[PDB]
């Protein structure tokens, strides 16, 4: 029952102009607040914060969270990049995937805090 | 550090809260719980704020940088 | 009745007890009763929007109004 | 490159397309971000509202001209060669409560 | 002069229009009711798109009602007697404390 | 826009043709719905019906102690008359139950619905 919420792993655009513009196509995890989700699927429109997803796992550093296929629905291992989280209009939501597990979200909040300065 | 009285059912809410959010703890519960009882309007606040944001047209303005470090 | 030692910052503590008396409660346990029910139902004002608005919108519900009377 | 810094951001493909936005990765990340992505929360002169994941800068400390606000809403990683020059930076208090207002929009518990 | 027990799914009479509803007042009052009176329903409805926390899906049987419904109690009404026309079923013991908690969350009452 | 709080005596229209059956009631539905209804300016309300007939007061009724500003007389809510209404039947705020009295409502709701535990 995937509804636009955190924790879910959406396909989205990422190319400025979009359009026949290839690739810039990547999975992402919704990192916003469940309240400005149900927002933005209200109004059908919005701004949500989403931390990108790779495939090429490569050296693996504290800030980012391995995703495993056999939980989120893609279709290979990956890896959420939280040093690059940015806010995109909800027009650039693909299509659902899945969601990260109860653990996968659990380090996804460690890997934001550190990366952003927020441990207490 | 305080101490407080909840029944069975509210203990059971608030373990499967955590559980599904992930959290470390009743009392990371309690704060998010806190924190939403803090800002009533707060998806009032989000679509007014969109609303500032798109008739600025900023989203135009920052959207060439929406693909950066990716790719 | 279940007891708990929870860990709360100075700022949420005195969020939980404005709400308590902003809403007329005895105890900050109270206040932290109602906030539970509040995670447990995160989009309930829309939701009682979209309810009332589809009980509104269906014909065959305006017959209830009948009985706004009844026993007074 | 710190943590609480406004600088000057280049949103260009052109002309003059610069705005400004306050520095929120780390310190080591942003020593480290040429190995690249600075992440920024971007500001904006109108404060006829300030919603509770936005922060008021004031024209004291800031560098800028007038009273500003960040909007932790808008959120974006951005590439280095973007961050032209250092404009100003925020009070510890103005800092702290953006480290707040992220905490808020990204439901990260503290 | 039937009886007419909390938890039951009855047949309502609109007339100054007839209308599936769970009784659920108690039976104490209930049947004090049947001698005076009001009894206290939850009206219920066929649409079922959506079911709200305040509301509780009541799955089609084959002797009561025919299709899945939904009780909803943030339209709770108390309706004199007389309109209680005939029992259309019992909910289960699930969707009644389904029912109860949906009662409590509407009404702001706690155990 | 007047807004609608749990524990609040308001006079409301109970006739179906809306004929000079107003009379109190205390809002008992809760205040999230509440506050949406008056942000929307419309909605349903749930509330308990108030007499001026005090005779016998049971377990599912409870008294409410007149005041100076709101109901000038001893009253009893009605539980047991409790009913949810278009929030344009309600007309006026009167007042408000003390604490205490909104607990005594508690219980007497959920006796009244068999929500004890």
């Amino acid at each position: 029952d995937l509804m636009m919420r955190r924790g879910e792993i959406w396909q989205v655009d990422l190319d400025p102009a979009r359009g026949s513009e290839a690739n810039n196509q990547r999975p992402a995890v919704v990192v916003s607040n469940d309240r400005a989700n149900a927002t933005a699927t209200r109004l059908g429109r919005g701004v949500i914060t989403v931390v990108p997803v790779t495939s090429n796992i490569a050296k693996v550093y504290p800030f980012q969270v391995l995703l495993s296929a056999t939980t989120t629905g893609l279709q290979v291992d990956c890896k959420a990049q939280a040093e690059q989280i940015r806010s995109i209009a909800t027009e650039r939501l693909l299509r659902p995937i899945g969601r990260v597990s109860a653990a996968e979200l659990a380090q996804l909040d460690e890997a934001l805090k550190l990366h952003l300065d927020l441990w207490s | 550090k305080l101490s407080v009285s909840l029944s069975d059912d509210d203990v059971a809410i608030l373990d499967a809260y955590v559980k599904r959010a992930g959290l470390p703890s009743r009392s990371a519960g309690l704060q998010h719980a806190i924190r939403v009882l803090r800002y009533p309007t707060l998806e009032d606040d989000y679509a007014n704020a969109w609303q500032e944001w798109s008739a600025a047209g900023d989203t135009d303005a920052w959207e060439q940088t929406v693909g950066d470090g990716v790719g």
